[PDB]
């Protein structure tokens, strides 16, 4: 039989097993799932690639685990990737043929025939990090996990060489296919001799693409002490401005390693190799976490048309939407889902219910010219420690999309933007993104709000009140924009709240920067008894019986019903709050100027009730406001304010 | 302070072959000449290269008129570039040399020089 | 695999006492422990114990590459002696035709193991009656180097793993060869057309370029001793020394610690400023071989 | 055949501007129009025209449209000798320079790829840090010394040195140059640095640079701190200092399966992606 040298590999078996699985494919994946739509996948999936022209037809790795046989191609796919891709590829573009076969007239045959088609695998098992791998294990299939920090200009590839002479004058040309270029010294015309000068003209020949992207990782169950870590991929053609900066990406690719000159002079190619990732595919949207919105992805919603790439935004099905529109017809969903946030932490569903609307956050208006008005809300929240703080920002931390964590003196004025630096591997002057452009679009969050400088903390006037930031230094005169979301907290002086004394007092801000929060939560605590039963059984339901069970009774939860609810809710639907609530809202407004003769209201608490209200609006799937409703939304304000009392 | 590398090899892989009848696999058809020729109705060559070994004479004589007479294309491949092709003849000697001479010596009884062709015709006395 | 050095002294007084005299072999050791390692690896394959399991089908890559250069390597010496044996014209004479004729892997590079030495305690010296006293960064006196010694210090600063290359195998796409090439030193450079047998001696020599599924790697490791400070005299400050660290004893050297690493101390050329050589200046490390903490 | 190709479209775009321009009636914009910008540059001898696309657009039913504006460095020397002979036509030291204008879409700096090496393209953007104005050779007087020295030359495309053919008299392959630095034909190029616009960037990223290179007419009309549209035709530069990027980049050793026996002069080659501009309006 035969065999490749390096491998154990047949193309007979291979390309007649995996024929042989195309053909037929009946949810075994589900019978490992154990059960808890009977036509197979990859004719639906191969007319889908069929009439809308799009290529790249894309299979997990656990589909080729379930079915029996090809229970030997997927050991023989996660060692050898290159020659089984290739494999697989040529029995794909088979297959076409044999499906063209049965109707005769289809798509003038020629072209679609003639065109590429490939394959992109992924979900090829997650064992150990990047730190354990071994030499013994170059060339495999891995997967990552962590952010996206910089992004490299585009660099051109030669693929195909181009040559002509002075005499007199033809005009040969050649490939690359291995690593190097031969040229001829003689001849074209007359070919034979004279041996004239070979000349290439380099702005002929055809190039490619090749986009450096450098990573930092997070792998999880860590070999302790490890400390943080940083990989460079090098992506390829079509995924060419498929990664912005800061987004949360799961790679598959193929571990390579090649060395490096010294000193750019002579060949002495050193020692000690540089290790690298060479990616394959890119998994940017997920089903546990948040997804994406819409007004800031318009421009890469503009572009990407032209050439089919990946989804970018979660695929809503149709089955499900109808219960979407069931639970939607829910009367208690306004502390249903306020309830089901965080089903480990039980007080404060006021502070709950704010932490839920500002996932619902503002109405997006454009104006012709200026305007820009965002639906960004900012929620502030202090009181007493030993109040689970902390388990709220980490919990909002996961959830967020593009989420990033500071703290109170870590910071400083350079250490939000512009980390203009030196990158060692090219070594020139390459500008990062700081601290607040990795945050856009989505929720900050920031720790010990009271112990920051005045340098810091004078950034926040501008980005809470322009919605802009403004670098002005040597590198850069551009402003560029960062919409955020900011959450805050901070501890006081007491640290218990004493009563009888200013609420202004006892956190050390200036009160015109404390007044320009919108939503300011005062949590204290209560002396009384009866409520601590309750909590001490709610601590030892969690410790017992080693499983989480947390909250059942008596109540309904969904896992991840409520993400894709939030995603629905931000994309198709429009509120707009006109005029009959506008008596109400200008009525409340004046009887809260009423108070003078603490805390003070001015305009920024109108625009925060009319921005919190269509926030309210947009919940319960509604694209006009109502009077009704509105006057919650005045109490959560009202909430804090008999809060304030004491 | 170390001692110095080593470079070597292993054929492993064939390999582009036509064969384009260039400086080696000529070499091909002289090993086949030695040992693989017989005039009728006994083989002449072969004989008289391990009688000479014993003698150590290290030497051995040609007819030009019997290689037109086997081949023909490396005829007048040697009349024509003979200052070339004859070197390449005496290490197609050395090579069988070296196994009688090892079978001879070790069955059952380094080093050994480069021989010499002693050839000689009868054609034409220009 | 772990060759201890008290087995070979048990061995010598057992064989001390039945009768004949036995050659001293530790000491031998002890003295030079560099050429044994691969003299000792060279006795070790005469012998070995082949076909004892059928292969896996999902073991790994390094088996079934070592498989397929063992199995090549018998049939290519099996054509040979099919080929000469028709042709005459007791049969070790053409063993040793055969085995001459024919170029052939070494058993430098089919070998899937390493090799390590391990010091004798106080306990066996103590039983008998030097090759582990355990030593200070000050007492390296430089007169140990080669010699086999024992160290004690807190390591800092201990560095990535990352692949350094052994030996580098090139392909000739002509000839059909495997040319290969051993590193040595700091740093190397590629090579040129070909030095095979078949695409020299021939006009039109090939051109070669190299492959990373046929090379052999080993990982590699440094990090540094610095002086216990409880083993100084009165006004000095803690000195340091290098180790390297190859195979299978990686990633046991967490940073922060109290070690007893034993190993032998090889010399590495270098000096500093061109201006200060006086030649042939060295510029030592130690290589490791057992490591062994307290706590 | 290919050169049936290119004398194809050059007599095509002779055909084009010898012929009608103007549609209009007398109640113009008459006719012609371009006699009147050769003869109203006859009067006032400065050497340069400027044609637009649209016009080009109308006629062909756009298959000439699609032959100029994919392989344009391919066609500089052919369609500049048609207009050389259009000029020895109708009109009595000519540099010519065609400098298209008003194209259909606008790109910005985030469209470039390297499939659109060769084309055309309007790129805008934000000019800062313009450089100064410094000469450029592009006509060699250049030969060696045994024994003559003047032969007029190749280097308008960049190497620079030298001549190598039909050397010297008598000195043959390769002695060449010393130069001459008073037989030449000079004009100047300075070369300022585009950076992308403000309202564009996809969020959230930095800003972006680029070079571009402007030569003849074209100097000293950027402004520093203002917007500017350009002309396509986005030529690629050597570059030195990607160099352990990781590649794997490729390398030009040369061929020895010839020449038949009895060093190393093997290269290097990374590039990057630079513009070249001919036409500036200064609109924004």
């Amino acid at each position: 039989l035969r065999i490749i040298w390096g491998t154990n590999v047949s193309i007979q078996e291979c390309t007649t097993n995996f024929r042989n699985f195309l053909m037929s494919f009946k949810y075994k994946f589900r019978k490992i799932l154990d059960e808890r739509d009977e036509e197979l996948y990859y004719i639906k999936q191969l007319n889908e690639m069929r009439e809308l022209g799009t290529s790249n037809l894309n299979l997990d790795a656990r589909n080729l685990l379930a079915y029996k046989q090809t229970e030997d191609l997927y050991h023989q796919l996660l060692n050898y990737p290159q020659e089984v891709i290739s494999i697989m590829d040529q029995t794909i573009k088979d297959c076409m043929v044999s499906l063209i076969v049965d109707n005769n007239l289809d798509y003038d045959l020629d072209e679609i025939e003639t065109k590429f088609y490939k394959v992109r695998p992924y979900n090829v098992g997650s064992c150990k990090g990047m730190r354990e791998l071994n030499p013994n294990d170059i060339d495999k299939l891995i997967n990552l996990k962590g952010l996206v920090l910089r992004s490299t200009p585009v660099i051109p590839d030669m693929k195909v060489a181009f040559f002509k002479c002075n005499v007199c004058d033809h005009t040969m040309a050649v490939e690359i296919d291995r690593g190097v270029i031969q040229e001829p010294a003689r001849c074209e015309r007359i070919d034979c001799n004279e041996p004239n000068s070979m000349s290439l003209i380099h702005n002929r020949c055809s190039f490619a693409d090749k986009q450096v992207i450098k990573l930092q990782e997070t792998p999880d169950f860590v070999p302790d002490g490890q400390t943080p870590h940083s990989i460079s991929l090098c992506v390829y053609d079509e995924l060419v401005d498929s990664c912005r900066a800061g987004d949360r990406i799961e790679v598959t690719g193929t571990f390579r390693s090649i060395p490096i000159r010294a000193n750019s002079r002579q060949r002495v190619l050193k020692s000690l190799y540089k290790t690298y990732v060479d990616v394959v595919h890119v998994k940017v949207s997920d089903k546990r976490l948040d997804v994406d919105t819409s007004t800031i992805e318009q421009e890469l919603m503009q572009n990407k048309v032209d050439h089919n790439e990946v989804e970018e935004v979660r695929q809503i099905t149709d089955q499900d939407l109808a219960k979407i529109r069931e639970v939607a017809a829910r009367e208690d969903l306004y502390s249903l889902l306020a309830r089901s946030i965080a089903p480990s932490i039980y007080e404060l569903e006021d502070v709950k219910k704010g932490i839920l609307l500002q996932l619902f956050g503002g109405t997006n208006k454009t104006f012709t010219k200026g305007g820009r008005y965002r639906g960004d809300i900012n929620i502030l929240l202090c009181g007493d420690p030993s109040t689970s703080k902390s388990q709220i920002l980490q919990y909002v931390h996961k959830i967020t999309p593009r989420g990033v964590y500071t703290s109170g003196k870590g910071s400083s004025a350079v250490g939000l933007t512009a980390y203009i630096t030196r990158d060692v591997d090219t070594k020139q002057l390459v500008l990062e993104s700081g601290a607040l452009v990795l945050s856009d679009g989505g929720v900050c969050c920031i720790d010990e709000f009271d112990k920051m400088s005045d340098s810091t903390r004078s950034v926040l006037h501008e980005v809470m009140e322009q919605q802009t930031i403004s670098i002005a230094k040597a590198g850069i005169i551009t402003t560029l924009n960062a919409r955020s979301s900011i959450l805050a907290s901070a501890n006081p002086i007491g640290s218990r709240y004493n009563p009888n004394l200013p609420v202004t007092e006892n956190i050390d801000l200036p009160p015109p920067l404390l007044s320009r929060f919108d939503l300011v939560y005062l949590v204290l605590d209560k002396v009384d008894e009866k409520n601590d039963r309750e909590l001490a059984k709610h601590l030892t339901n969690l410790y017992l019986e080693d499983k989480p069970e947390h909250i059942s009774q008596d109540d309904v939860l969904p896992v991840e019903f409520l993400t894709m609810y939030i995603s629905y809710a931000k994309e198709h639907i429009h509120p707009i709050i006109t005029e009959a609530a506008k008596t109400e809202l200008v009525r409340a407004y004046v009887g809260m100027r009423k108070m003078g003769d603490r805390i003070t209201a001015t305009t920024r608490q109108l625009e925060s009730m009319i921005r919190l209200a269509e926030a309210h609006a947009k919940m319960k799937l509604k694209n006009v406001v109502e009077l009704e409703d509105v006057q919650e939304a005045v109490r959560l304000i009202r909430s804090a304010i008999k809060d304030y009392a004491t | 302070s170390f001692d110095r590398p080593e470079i070597y090899s292993a054929p492993v892989l064939q390999g582009e072959s036509p064969n384009d009848d260039d400086n080696t696999e000529i070499i091909k058809s002289f090993k086949n000449f030695i040992l693989e020729f017989r005039l009728d109705s006994q083989f002449i060559y072969r004989d008289q290269l391990r009688n000479n070994i014993l003698v150590k004479n290290y030497s051995l004589t040609v007819n030009m008129e019997h290689l037109i007479g086997y081949n023909e294309d490396i005829y007048k491949k040697l009349s024509d570039e003979p200052s070339d092709i004859i070197p390449l003849f005496e290490t197609a000697i050395t090579q069988v040399a070296k196994r009688i001479s090892i079978l001879s010596r070790a069955q059952s009884a380094n080093s050994l020089p480069t021989f010499q062709l002693i050839l000689n015709s009868n054609a034409n006395q220009i | 695999v772990i060759i201890d050095l008290d087995d070979i002294l048990q061995y010598q007084n057992e064989k001390f006492l039945q009768g004949t005299q036995a050659d001293d072999l530790v000491s031998a050791i002890q003295q030079n422990a560099n050429h044994f390692t691969e003299l000792f690896c060279r006795a070790i394959d005469n012998n070995m114990p082949l076909p004892t399991k059928e292969i896996d089908y999902k073991d790994d890559v390094l088996d079934v590459i070592l498989n397929q250069r063992r199995l090549r390597n018998e049939r290519m010496l099996s054509d040979r002696t099919n080929e000469i044996r028709s042709e005459n014209l007791m049969n070790d004479a053409l063993r040793e035709v055969v085995e001459d004729e024919t170029e052939l892997f070494p058993p430098n590079l089919t070998r899937r193991y390493f090799l390590y030495f391990k010091p004798l305690s106080q306990n066996c010296a103590r039983r008998y009656r030097i090759s582990s006293k355990p030593l200070s960064v000050r007492q390296i006196k430089g007169d140990f180097l080669g010699q086999l010694i024992t160290v004690r210090g807190i390591i800092t600063r201990v560095s990535d793993v990352k692949p350094a290359v052994e030996v580098i195998a090139y392909t000739c796409d002509q000839c059909g060869y495997e040319v290969f090439q051993e590193v040595n030193s700091r740093t190397f450079t590629p090579l040129s057309e070909c030095t095979s047998e078949e695409c020299s001696q021939n006009q039109t020599k090939g051109q070669l370029f190299m492959s990373t599924r046929a090379s052999k790697f080993s990982a590699f490791q440094e990090c540094k001793i610095q002086e216990l400070s409880q083993q100084v005299p009165v006004g000095h400050i803690p000195r340091s020394l290098n180790i390297h660290v190859n195979g299978t004893l990686v990633r046991s050297l967490s940073p922060g610690d109290i070690v007893d690493v034993t190993g032998i101390f090889l010399p590495a050329p270098y000096t500093g400023f061109k201006a200060l050589k006086a030649g042939l200046l060295t510029e030592t490390y130690l290589e490791a071989q057992f490591v062994r903490q307290h706590k | 055949v290919d050169d049936v190709t290119g004398e194809k479209v050059r007599e095509a775009f002779e055909q084009f501007l010898e012929d009608f321009s103007v549609q209009s009636t007398d109640t113009g914009e008459v006719e012609k129009v371009y006699r009147a910008q050769i003869e109203f540059m006859k009067i006032y001898d400065l050497n340069t025209i400027y044609i637009d696309y649209q016009h080009l657009s109308m006629r062909e039913n756009g298959a000439l449209a699609m032959a100029i504006s994919e392989q344009y460095y391919r066609f500089l020397p052919f369609l500049q000798k048609g207009l050389r002979r259009v000029v020895r036509k109708y009109a009595p030291e000519r540099v010519f320079q065609i400098s298209f204008f008003n194209l259909p879409t606008v790109h910005r700096i985030r469209d470039i790829r390297s499939e659109k090496i060769g084309s055309l393209l309007s790129i805008s953007g934000t000019v800062t840090r313009t450089s100064e104005v410094r000469p450029e050779l592009y006509k060699a007087s250049f030969t060696c010394d045994m024994c003559r020295a003047i032969v007029d030359n190749v280097e308008q495309s960049f190497k620079y040195t030298e001549p190598t053919f039909c050397p010297n008299p008598s000195c043959e392959n390769r002695a060449f140059w010393t130069l001459n630095v008073t037989r030449s034909r000079f004009l100047d190029w300075q070369k300022v640095r585009i950076q992308e616009n403000a309202n564009e960037i996809p969020t959230g990223s930095m800003p972006r640079t680029l070079d571009v290179i402007l030569r003849g007419d074209s100097v000293e009309r950027a402004k520093p701190g203002d917007r500017c549209k350009f002309t396509g035709v986005e030529i690629v530069v050597p570059d030195v200092t990607q160099l352990g990027l990781p590649g794997v980049k490729p390398s030009s050793t040369l061929d020895t399966r010839g020449i038949s026996k009895t060093s190393l002069g093997v290269r290097d080659l990374t590039y990057k992606i630079s513009f070249l501009a001919c036409h500036v309006i200064s609109i924004g």
